[PDB]
């Protein structure tokens, strides 16, 4: 049994390994659609807090061909990773990131208060928690105008009734585990009348 | 600005009531809505929140009996407590939360329900 | 997750200063608010954020702390303080109310 040679590996030490994240409300989407996909390099990295893998086997994963694979980045707390699931309601999975029903693919969350924690506040990362309508799957919003609660109109300056949308983790390494940085990286796995060209060796 | 409380009585261990808040002054369609429940001389205990969504979460004794609504014509929010106890006996508040820029800071005046006889 | 309080025997004459504290199981962002409760009537929002001062409340409460201990302060307290006084970690998608601190008067 003799088959070519493994070239092109998929970009994934990039995805996994790197120096900043996206915030939640406006998560960072990488698409992978020509290379061998080295599913192994995930085990590589450190100990994961979640693996959870829906529709595909997570021992399998070599023996599929998809068309396309979407990897989706951000950074939440640690009790918001129970919202990254098919069929989930809080303040991420609603207003932040919404996984379909009928989901395909992998969920990966593991600790960062190594990296995204500072000893006096790490205020970067966002997520919004106003919204009027809960998110369709894999939609995304990025947008700062003022949220309205009260009956008056609110022009667009903050004030009485009238507030922004977004806060900040407030990253420490003081904090508890529900709330220390979890970085958390979704693999979607699409199946389109493409010819599947994301494999593995 | 205003949020007037309604409904209230004596019900049998197994009767379904339903408490009402009229909202003057604020949208319960863009705000968060909670209902928080004192039994008589204990402390405060959360019992629901509705969100401006329309996703709902209840607490671990209420979850399955209870239920969150809201109507947008007449701008209210209302509890339903289908399946009672002798421990949901208690003065209920309904209350405008601003979670993580002022919590609940506006509150009903609140609605009594004992559950005997 | 769990808001310990410092216990309902709190006696204090009149313009005394007041300290109510507030201890998380672990530690926790500083979005803890306090609230004031009279006999029966409806609790009153007094801090949020652990460090500011709800509009319409006397510049008398001071709310200062940070990881797992927090500290709401009457700087003097004047008769209309006979109310009982709650923390609450706003952020708790399941509400998270500490047992709360009855004020008296001495
Ligand atoms: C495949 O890789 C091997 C090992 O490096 C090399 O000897 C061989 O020439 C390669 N074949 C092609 C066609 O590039």
């Amino acid at each position: 049994v003799r088959f070519p040679n493994i070239t092109n590996l998929c970009p994934f030490h990039e995805v996994f390994n790197a120096t900043t994240f996206a915030s939640v409300y406006a998560w960072n989407r990488k698409r992978i659609s020509n290379c061998v996909a080295d599913y192994s390099v995930i085990y590589n990295f450190a100990p994961f807090f979640a693996f959870k893998c829906y529709g595909v086997s997570p021992t399998k994963l070599n023996d599929l061909c998809f068309t396309n694979v979407y990897a989706d980045s951000f950074v939440i707390r640690g009790n918001e990773v129970s919202q990254i699931a098919p069929g989930q309601t809080g303040n991420i999975a609603d207003y932040n990131y919404k996984l379909p029903d009928d989901f395909t693919g992998c969920v990966i969350a593991w600790n960062s208060n190594k990296l995204d924690s500072k000893p006096s506040g790490n205020y970067n990362y966002l997520y919004r928690f106003l919204r009027k309508s809960k998110l369709k799957p894999f939609e995304r919003d990025i947008s700062t105008e003022i949220y309205q609660v009260g009956n008056k109109p609110c022009n667009g300056v903050a004030g009485p009734n009238c507030y922004s949308p977004l806060q900040s983790y407030g990253f420490r390494p003081t904090y508890g585990v529900g709330h220390q940085p979890y970085r958390v990286v979704v693999l979607s796995f699409e199946l389109l009348h493409a010819p599947a060209t994301v494999c593995g060796p | 600005v205003q949020l007037v409380q309604s409904g209230g009585d004596l019900a049998p261990p197994g009767g379904s009531l339903r408490l009402s808040c009229e909202a003057s002054g604020i949208i319960v369609s863009s705000n968060y809505m909670t209902w928080v429940r004192q039994a008589p001389g204990k402390g405060l205990e959360w019992v629901s929140l509705i969100f401006a969504g329309g996703s709902t979460f209840y607490a671990d004794s209420v979850k399955g009996r209870f239920t969150v609504s809201r109507d947008n014509s007449k701008n209210t929010l209302y509890l339903q407590m289908s399946s009672l106890k002798p421990e949901d006996t208690a003065v209920y508040f309904c209350a405008r939360d601003l979670r993580e820029m002022g919590g609940l800071d506006f509150w009903g005046q609140g609605a009594l329900v004992t559950v005997s006889s | 997750i769990q808001m310990t309080q410092s216990p309902s025997s709190v006696s204090a004459s009149i313009g005394d200063t007041v300290t109510i504290t507030c201890r998380a199981s672990q530690g926790i962002p500083s979005w803890v608010a306090w609230y004031q409760q009279k006999p029966g009537k409806a609790p009153k929002l007094l801090i949020y954020g652990a460090s500011n001062l709800q509009r319409g409340v006397p510049s008398r409460f001071s709310g200062s702390g940070s990881g797992t201990d927090f500290t709401l302060t009457i700087s003097s307290l004047q008769p209309e303080d006979l109310a009982v006084y709650y923390c609450h970690q706003s952020d708790s998608l399941p509400g998270i109310f500490g047992g709360g601190t009855k004020v008296e008067i001495k």
